[PDB]
């Protein structure tokens, strides 16, 4: 397995940022992640290389950060907050209204892999309950009507 | 261009903390220069590191990340020890409820930066770093860019504003993990490992990052410095009671008519941000509970406590859930639960069993599935999540639930 040179280029900008190249094995595992809407099993030698880190470590560093998914690609990741806020303030209505629009439950991936519900611990914008996020875009959830207008714009 | 931010209510009766960030969206360089931003850093750097900590030190700072430790107190003790020293600001956030550092970092990067600079030249660290949660990529893309504002305007890089003082802030991202919001975790993330906290003592200040003294701030406490170097220590203790002072941020959320942060002084009490600044309870319905984040309950009898770090005060990071007479506080405490068992780390076997069992006994509980041993197990693990527990997680992941044990009795026996 080899990266594209638009991927490589950025890992290596990563990898030179940092003072010690294995500072930036977060760094570099969210843009394999942006890049193929999840992290590829097989990119993880090839990362652990431009590391100069055992593949090992950077396994047990993937499994770890539950913000990295080995199991299903995605185009967008729909975050839905399930902690004890929008809880009370509605993450089930925001999870139904979900089930409606994509016909899909937490942990489920649409059939022509666009979207991915993934259920999350506090998003840390309590005071708009329920919360929801669309990859790096993060929303208060109104209603139904208010959320198919949004999940519209991710094409 | 920066991805979606919700647009947080925030108020303030000090005009400190929220003068710029009281307004949802991004205030550049040029905007923060405007206020006078950057002149405390000047005069800073015309003070001695020494000056600086002693300041600090008096103006009667403490941590904002929950704690409470003195701030100039823990720089006095990275000091004693030889360089190279670091700075980390922590910007890892995520505890149930609590969203005052996202207000700071998305809308006054410089207010933060400055009071990092300040900080770093204090314990002379000449690298300095921002961890922020992997869940605010808007944060960070916002900090990318005032870094490089700041660097293009003197006030990093290599001899800075002629004062022979070097720095570099690195931004560094979290990936899911809230335990990486613990100090050594944070340290052991940036290190290009796991997030494992480290046995305490060693504090990070004797051995830190690459083992070297390190000064690990919450973004709260480093953005109060620019305030204590620009009006001086003893104006800075002037704002609100003088054994707890400086403004505060509070996080109000849950059933309040308007949720949002605000920056008050620590005299306020629970009642006055819920009633005098929060507007009241939706529908004007009965306070059941106060959730302080994730680690206290205050019942409707415990109104009247001050938002301080005094022994009755509410302490923690001042966050404020409000829970209305008709939340289920066994739902409530199932929420709590369940947050802790998907965050401990596992490295300890009391909480990495505890935090998973009273989850699993809990939501029996609530689905009324579980047996009278579901209940008497579910009791003991809640009083034995903490033994042998290396870091504040362990300790703390049955304390709120406990406490609703204690406060709302009639509400649990209904479920049995
Ligand atoms: N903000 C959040 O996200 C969040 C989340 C969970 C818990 N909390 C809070 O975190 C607290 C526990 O955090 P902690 O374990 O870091 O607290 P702590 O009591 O161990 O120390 C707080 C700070 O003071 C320093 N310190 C303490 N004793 C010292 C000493 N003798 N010498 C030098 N430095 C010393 C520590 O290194 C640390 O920076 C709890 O009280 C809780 O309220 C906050
Ligand atoms: C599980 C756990 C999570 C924590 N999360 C945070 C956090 O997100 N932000 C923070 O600044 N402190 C957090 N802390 C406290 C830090 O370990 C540390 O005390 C703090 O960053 C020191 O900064 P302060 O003195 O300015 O408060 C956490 C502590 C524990 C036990
Ligand atoms: S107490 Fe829990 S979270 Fe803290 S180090 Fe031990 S297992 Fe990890
Ligand atoms: S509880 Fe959902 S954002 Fe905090
Ligand atoms: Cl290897
Ligand atoms: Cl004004
Ligand atoms: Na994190």
């Amino acid at each position: 397995f080899e990266f594209p040179e638009e991927l490589k280029t950025k890992l290596q900008e990563h990898i030179n940022y940092f003072p010690k190249k294995r500072q930036a094995i977060l760094l570099c595992l969210h843009e394999i992640q942006n890049y193929y809407g999840y992290i590829p099993p097989e990119s993880l030698k090839p990362l652990a290389d431009m590391l100069e880190l055992p593949l090992n470590h950077v396994e047990g560093v993937v499994a770890f950060y539950d913000m990295f998914d080995r199991e299903d690609k995605a185009k967008y990741r729909i975050r839905v907050c399930v902690s004890i806020v929008c809880h009370l303030m509605g993450t089930n209505k925001l999870l139904k209204a979900l089930e409606n629009i994509l016909g899909i439950k937490p942990g489920e991936v649409t059939p022509d892999g666009k979207f991915k519900i993934v259920p999350v611990q506090c998003l840390g914008a309590c005071s708009e309950a329920p919360v929801f996020m669309v990859n790096d875009d993060e929303y208060k959830f109104e209603s139904e009507v208010q959320l198919n207008e949004i999940l519209s714009r991710y094409t | 261009s920066y991805p979606a931010i919700p647009r947080i209510y925030a108020e303030t009766t000090l005009n400190m903390l929220l003068k710029r960030a009281k307004k949802p969206r991004v205030h550049s360089i040029d905007e923060y220069l405007k206020d006078g931003g950057y002149q405390a850093l000047e005069k800073a750097l015309n003070m001695s590191p020494e000056e600086i900590i002693d300041w600090v030190d008096k103006s009667t700072l403490r941590g904002r990340g929950g704690a409470g430790f003195p701030t100039g107190k823990k720089w006095k003790f990275a000091v004693q020890n030889p360089g190279p020293r670091y700075f980390i600001c922590n910007a890892d956030e995520s505890e149930p409820g609590t969203f005052k550092d996202r207000i700071i970092i998305e809308r006054d990067p410089h207010l933060l930066i400055e009071g990092i600079i300040i900080s770093s030249y204090a314990i002379g660290a000449n690298e300095a770093y921002i961890y922020i949660r992997g869940e605010y990529p808007a944060g960070y893309y916002i900090l990318r860019d005032a870094i490089e504002e700041a660097k293009k305007k003197g006030f990093l890089g290599k001899n800075i504003l002629g004062s022979g003082f070097d720095l570099e802030i690195y931004v560094a991202r979290g990936a899911g993990a809230y335990i990486c919001g613990e100090e050594t975790a944070l340290i052991e993330s940036l290190e290009g490992k796991r997030g494992h906290p480290r046995l305490k003592p060693p504090y990070p200040v004797q051995k830190g990052l690459w083992g070297k003294p390190t000064v690990v701030n919450n973004v709260e406490t480093i953005a109060n410095v620019p305030f204590i170097i620009s009006m001086g220590w003893e104006e800075y203790r002037y704002i609100g009671p003088s054994d707890y002072a400086g403004p505060k941020l509070f996080p109000v959320s849950g059933k309040v008519k308007k949720p949002g942060v605000y920056e008050l002084p620590m005299n306020t009490t629970l009642r006055e941000v819920i009633f005098k600044y929060a507007g009241g309870t939706l529908g004007n319905k009965k306070v059941k509970a106060v959730f302080s984040g994730a680690l206290d309950c205050f019942s409707s009898e415990e109104l009247d406590i001050p938002m301080d770090y005094s022994p009755l005060g509410f302490g923690g990071t001042g966050t404020v859930i409000v829970l209305t007479e008709e939340d289920d506080i066994v739902e409530a405490a199932l929420k709590i639960a369940e947050f802790y068992e998907h965050e401990t780390c596992g490295q300890c076997t009391p909480c990495r069993v505890g935090c998973y069992e009273q989850a699993n006994l809990l939501e029996k509980i609530y689905k009324g599935e579980a047996t009278e041993q579901d209940w008497e197990g579910f009791d003991f693990v809640n009083r034995n999540i903490q033994p042998t527990s290396i870091c504040g997680l362990g300790a703390v992941a049955g304390r709120l639930i406990r406490q609703t044990l204690e406060k709302f009795p009639e509400e649990w026996e209904k479920y049995r």
